[PDB]
């Protein structure tokens, strides 16, 4: 081929979107680079395949056709399987390539004030929000609070992002790293005064690291170990949130002194931290074992002291002073057991202890056992801290703090962040499976079934066997598989240092009793230290209970004991819309959060909230800003956690500034809220809200759970059926064959339904609510624009629809339809997109906008070019779905059409993605592309 | 495998009018050299095998690399076991082991005069060195893969033609009457007369009568000053130390042909 | 196989009033044992290899001697069986020695002899090689001394036993009842304690708090059934009880021994 795929693009968007809008020109050298490396490497047939795929997709985007789909699903139909797989990766490394492009765009846009309309509106844009300077001149301008006020309250307040596995895709370091020099040098590319020959060299680079990236195919990894996706998960720790944090911490410094506090936030502030649920998370998931758990422990401790052995190096050749304290010079001497050195030598003892700290963890990997012993290491982060402070000490009281205020501040805040683990590792397991336990426990002693039990029988004995002072679970208790693994997970809990846990957490928690159990658990099986227990709140009716649950359990003398003033709470977001909806579950997750934190209050408990999968505030990009300023009055204060989804991790800490972006607007967001509540709720807006929910949980539970003929519907029209059988997504996809989509998990239902670009759980029953208030009174409709208008809440809940629906396409989600649902359901599908429409045209209706996403055309933009690549991979996913499912539907094969190589396995290298494929060979790697590269461009929905 | 440019040292090597700089300060300079060599390597070698995660390679690197599966802990990165699907990083693993024992063979040498680290163990010439890594450059073209080899990996070659594995060579300086003085001493000691005092042609015509013969005669026996030792003892490091680590043997305050001949015939009767 | 004469011992196992035997010492006590019979048996198979220089064997044998091969001459299978059982014996003696200094060793158990019937195995091999071959008169020599040996001392040369104060034990059990609310043990008649103890030991559910308040006194009991519970069972003989009285007392040691997981 010859021509560019500038033009394509430009027609996808209605001009620049600021004057600095380099986006499209980013696209187009990237791809217009890879394909050129594409013709050298397969012939010029195959590159021009590909970019007619691109370009059929591109033109449907353009004006949605679905004639030309067909005809672009009936050319890649027949292509031999090496063929499939290979165009599948280069469209796949297309969007990846776009992907960072815009990454780039995002890091180094120039701010535009001029775009500030005023008001909360703002936060809910990274190209609008406010830095943490702002929101600081804000408070202190604005709501009226003293500099003294801001300072303290930065000094209480700790953000707790919490990482998950990606449902798709694993990140190795040397893949973050190969993205990071493709963006360097279309950075470099672009600069003012380039000369010629740099900018041939620069050039030459370029196309080198592409063509690197292309021929590592981490795309075609076979699926890893838990441990693995583990060590993989932490990659975006070394490669950017490592130096990040001190960065930004910089920042806060800066900003308190441009409001008059002339001292640096205390070193010992955790503003931010991180916390882990891979190898910690075993809901649902038998994979996850005790022995992954104590295996991921020290993985983290590894790689841990790996870290600080090279700050400590770099800081060892820094400090090169002669001056020192007596108490550093009297140590420092101590350890000559070159001396001018003082804080050279302090600091290679610090890392000769690193090395052991690390070995030791090695050995009790590889081994159970080490020697190596506990003296010779960091035990505590309190002896790690003891040489660090010293040196800290001694070069302010020779009056160099300037010098200490460099890097060696840096490594304490390092260290008041990360601490020696890294992450701290959250535990999860399901309610019934404690309650399996304390039965097997009840009927082998004779007492009874606890099983049977009411809820308050349940409480009475369980109090009565955590007030009395004598053991129960015996030693000889036969236990099943499933018991087994509850109680040895509890006691690799026992056995592992406290500072590597976070909560124990309480999947589908109804009653107190689940949390009691628990506990009861915990000290049976010799945690001498007990983890925190949360509660996890899904269901509909359980965040009903919640604030009754949690008051009960606050009147309990013995757990008052034990919590010590401080509960943290889990609720989750996709877990309650797949129970009656989301619109219901947002509103009903409002109340619980409203009615929970004055329960809290009244009986003076510090109460922390955790956010699952699916919520607004895991936006990270910049919706979470207004999302978080969102929340109920008092229910943050300081203290709050939030889920990283593994499809956003990359997009808000893959590179070094847009990390820097995302990790301010979750402090500012969060400091500002405490002193700054959102507007509160006026009668007629609750009134209409509850209303609607009734009528939302109807019309979703009368198309999920009433409609007979919806389950045989969902596994036709999505790949649902092969995403489980196939090897991708680690999990069971549910928890019983068979009991429809009750015993379906969230992470399968939110990703089937992606795939198509239908999004039916994140908008199913929000269009019946929004018509019944607009027929109920005709003045309804402009309170319900009043509401977007002016109140948070309504707001972002809405947002995040408008953004899944401008993710989805009704004509891709009924070319699924089309091939692969039987004719007799063909009328129900119409029905559903019936529903879709007429969804859409009133939420834009009630936000007061002509097309989807007017008001973020920045968002508009992003989204709009990546849908060339998920089109051609939805094409292909469709037709590979028809020929896996319909044995002897073929259309005409057609003769090779890449060249390279005798050389080959052929055979073999069809199968990468799994060799024990039951599948015809090349169909299931193939559906894994498209499955992997429909993610990649979709990311976060509901 | 052009040296365009190469760098050179004095410091350690020229000790003309300096005592300061004696026979072992040489010893020590050469194999302090070859151990930041190693250190600079190591690391080059460390980017390169995250770099290089390809798995196509040729069917020379992939016997090769198979091999190197039948036998990596104390190192940060990449200190778990090497996959065989990684060829480049397995056959980049072992350059590194190799590498590391180089630098402790050196550092053994330089605190004991012994190493119980093998030469073989370790790299002992830059031919060595460069097989592994002219194996990956050319699979990686054999595989159309030209442009990746033409990255980091073209930068490493250039830098191992171009600092070897001591990153200088060693020029050795001395001034021409401290050998005409060890000389004197052994046409003394042989009762052959005084190389001092004889002409510029007989001081010719007696050099090349001893360069074109075949004995000996450097006696073991010959009485000398500490002046005469150093120069003697220097020549006794330069045989015993490789031959890539030295440039010249550079003759200060030179105005004869016999200057020149002279520390020819020294070099050859001190073993060189 | 005859364990016609064994010998046991008192000395760190016997601590009726003699605090200075504390669970520590009869932890030292017993991995002292192994080492020197560890050193002893090195010595005797040493010695037997010199013996054993005959080249005849059995199928089972030689196919075990070439297996350890790929692992000094050939030609002698009952010399490379029995070099390796030494090297297992130095085994077994450096991980006794790293428990004893450190609590714990990287010298692993399968490393080493961790039975006496995994001891047994290849010496009772060459003892059917040697008759099956026509050699029995031979085996009849140093190999039959060193299986008596084997039979008589075995891995620790001596067993423990262990010894201990009547109402040391009562004191522990009183202090379980009276805190947990039951009443006091020491008060109640011998038929009372009987018909309690009995109801514990039939029951199915465990007894002794974690958080028991603990004098010195019943700490040491308590830490010396926790050191009986982490070491190997043929190191010990029988736990006694001086100046035992009633059936009570028995039964007393027999519900501690389980509740402190023995």
């Amino acid at each position: 081929k010859h021509h560019s795929i500038d033009a394509q693009l430009r027609q996808l968007v209605p001009g620049k979107v600021s004057e600095d809008d380099k986006l499209i020109e980013y696209d187009a050298l990237l791809v217009d680079r890879f394909l050129n490396i594409l013709q050298d490497l397969h012939g010029p047939s195959l590159r021009e395949f590909v970019q007619e795929c691109y370009e059929v997709s591109a033109d449907y985007e353009g004006k949605g056709d679905t004639t030309k789909l067909g005809e672009l699903g009936a050319k890649l139909t027949g292509l031999a399987p090496a063929d499939a797989i290979l165009v599948a990766s280069s469209i796949l490394h297309m969007l990846n390539l776009a992907n960072l492009a815009e990454e780039v765009q995002i890091a180094h846009r120039r701010r535009n004030s001029k775009l500030k309309k005023g008001g909360f509106a703002d936060e809910g844009s990274a190209t609008t929000e406010s830095d943490i300077e702002e929101t600081l001149k804000r408070l202190v301008s604005e709501v009226g609070k003293s500099p003294e006020e801001v300072f303290e309250a930065l000094k209480n307040q700790t953000v707790d992002l919490v990482f998950t596995a990606h449902p798709t895709q694993s990140a190795r370091r040397s893949l973050l790293q190969k993205n990071a020099r493709i963006r360097n040098c279309l950075t470099q590319l672009n600069a003012k005064d380039i000369t010629d020959d740099d900018k041939q060299e620069l050039d030459e680079a370029l196309q080198r690291e592409i063509q690197a990236a292309f021929r590592t195919d981490e795309i075609r990894r076979a699926q890893p170990t838990p441990q693995d996706e583990m060590r993989y998960g932490m990659s975006y720790i070394h490669e950017t949130v490592w130096k990040g944090v001190p960065k930004f911490l910089r920042r806060v410094d800066t900003a308190l002194k441009n409001i008059g506090i002339n001292e640096r936030l205390p070193y010992n502030v955790s503003l931010i931290r991180f916390s882990s649920w891979m190898g910690g998370d075993r809901d649902g998931n038998p994979r996850v074992t005790p022995e992954v758990t104590r295996d991921v422990c020290l993985l983290a401790r590894m790689m841990a002291a790996n870290l600080y052995i090279d700050q400590i190096e770099e800081l060892m050749f820094e400090l090169s002073m002669w001056r020192c304290n007596d108490e550093l010079r009297v140590r420092a001497e101590e350890l000559h057991s070159p001396p001018n050195e003082p804080y050279r030598v302090i600091l290679g003892h610090v890392r000769d202890k690193l090395y052991n700290t690390r070995e030791r963890a090695r050995h009790l990997l590889a081994s159970g056992v080490s020697e190596i012993s506990a003296e010779s290491s960091f035990t505590s982060i309190e002896e790690f801290l003891e040489p660090l402070e010293l040196c800290y000490k001694s070069l302010c009281d020779c009056g160099d703090k300037a010098i200490a205020d460099g890097s060696l501040l840096d490594l304490l805040r390092q260290v008041f962040t990360f601490g020696l683990s890294l992450v701290k590792l959250d535990i999860r397991q399901e309610s019934e499976r404690h309650t399996d336990v304390i039965d097997a426990i009840t009927t082998h002693l004779g007492i009874g079934s606890y099983r049977e039990w009411s809820e308050d029988k349940r409480q009475e004995w369980l109090l009565s066997e955590l007030r009395g002072k004598r053991p129960l679970l015996p030693p000889d208790l036969p236990q099943t598989e499933e018991i087994a693994d509850v109680i040895g997970a509890f006691h690799v809990l026992a056995e592992l240092p406290p500072d590597s846990f976070g909560p124990y957490i309480i999947s589908m928690a109804t009653a107190p009793s689940d949390v009691l159990a628990v506990e009861l658990l915990q000290r049976e099986c010799g945690v001498r230290q007990p983890l925190p227990v949360v509660p996890l709140f899904e269901r509909l009716a359980d965040l009903q209970s919640a604030p009754a649950s949690v008051e009960r359990l606050f009147s309990v003398d013995w757990y008052m004991d034990r919590i010590k003033g401080k509960q943290q709470v889990m609720v989750g977001y996709s877990d309650s819309g797949k129970d009656a909806g989301r619109l219901s579950a947002a509103w009903q997750l409002y109340r619980a959060q409203e009615e929970m934190a004055q329960v809290a209050k009244r009986y003076g408990v510090k109460l922390t909230l955790f956010h699952g999968r699916g919520g607004t505030v895991g936006r990270g990009g910049g919706p979470t800003h207004l999302a978080i300023l969102s929340q109920p009055p008092d229910t943050i204060n300081g203290s709050i956690r939030v889920t990283v989804q593994g499809e956003v991790i990359e997009f808000c800490f893959g590179e070094e500034h847009l990390c820097f972006q995302t990790l301010q607007r979750f402090t500012a967001a969060t400091l500002e809220h405490g002193m700054h509540p959102p507007v509160s709720p006026k009668p007629e807006w609750r009134k209409l809200m509850d209303e609607m929910a009734v009528v939302a949980t109807e019309e979703y539970r009368s198309v999920v759970v009433k409609e007979a003929r919806f389950v045989e519907y969902f596994r036709s029209a999505t790949p649902e059926t092969e995403y489980g059988r196939m090897n991708i997504g680690s999990r069971p996809a549910k928890r019983r064959p068979g009991g429809g989509i009750t015993t379906l998990r969230a992470i399968p239902w939110i990703f089937s339904w992606t795939q198509t670009r239908f999004h039916l759980p994140v908008w199913l029953g929000v269009g019946a609510a929004f018509k019944f208030a607009i027929d109920k009174d005709v003045r309804n409709f402009q309170v319900l624009k009043e509401m977007y208008n002016e109140w948070p809440f309504f707001r972002v809940t809405l947002d995040l629809l408008e953004m899944v629906f401008a993710k989805g396409d009704p004509g891709i989600a009924g070319l699924y339809d089309e091939l692969l649902v039987a004719e007799e359901l063909k009328p129900f599908g119409k029905q559903l997109r019936d529903k879709y429409v007429e969804t859409q045209q009133l939420l834009l209706q009630i936000a007061g906008h002509k097309d989807i996403l007017e008001g973020d055309p920045f968002l508009k933009q992003g989204l709009v070019l990546r849908n060339p690549y998920i089109t051609t991979l939805n094409v292909f996913q469709a037709y590979t779905l028809k020929r896996i499912r319909d044995p002897n539907f073929k259309v005409t094969p057609q003769p090779p059409l890449s060249k390279e190589f005798a050389d080959e396995n052929k055979p073999a290298g069809l199968v990468k993605l799994n060799p024990a494929s039951e599948y015809p060979p090349g169909l299931e790697d193939t559906l894994i592309l498209t499955m992997k590269g429909i993610a990649a461009g979709m990311q976060n929905t509901g | 495998n052009v040296s365009l440019i190469r760098f050179s040292s004095w410091m350690g090597g020229d000790r003309d009018g300096n005592p300061r700089v004696t026979p072992e300060v040489t010893r020590d300079v050469c194999l302090l050299a070859r151990m930041m060599a190693a250190n600079l390597y190591i690391d080059q070698i460390e980017e390169l095998m995250f770099e290089l995660s390809m798995w196509r390679c040729n069917d020379e690197l992939r016997v090769r690399a198979e091999e190197l599966h039948s036998s990596t802990k104390y190192y940060i990165e990449f200190w778990k076991q090497i996959p065989p699907n990684e060829p480049y990083r397995v056959i980049l693993g072992h350059v590194r082991d190799k590498l590391y024992n180089t630098r402790e063979r050196a550092r053994h040498l330089l605190a004991s005069g012994v190493s119980e680290i093998s030469a073989e163990s370790s790299f002992t010439s830059i031919e060595e060195f460069l097989e592994p890594l002219e194996l990956c450059y050319k699979s990686l073209c054999d595989c159309g893969d030209k442009a990746i080899a033409d990255g980091s990996l073209l930068d490493l070659l250039r830098q191992v033609f171009t600092f070897g594995l001591s990153l200088v060579k060693l020029d050795i300086r001395q001034e021409s009457e401290r050998h005409t003085d060890v000389i004197d001493a052994i046409t003394t000691h042989l009762g052959i007369g005084s190389y001092r005092e004889w002409s510029e042609d007989k001081r010719q015509e007696w050099l090349l009568s001893e360069l074109r013969g075949k004995r000996p005669l450097l006696p073991p026996d010959l009485p000398q000053t500490e002046e005469i030792a150093d120069v003697i003892g220097a020549f006794h490091v330069l045989a015993e130390l490789p031959p890539d680590s030295f440039g010249p043997y550079i003759i200060s305050m030179a105005t004869a042909p016999s200057d020149v001949l002279a520390v020819e015939l020294l070099q050859r009767e001190c073993g060189v």
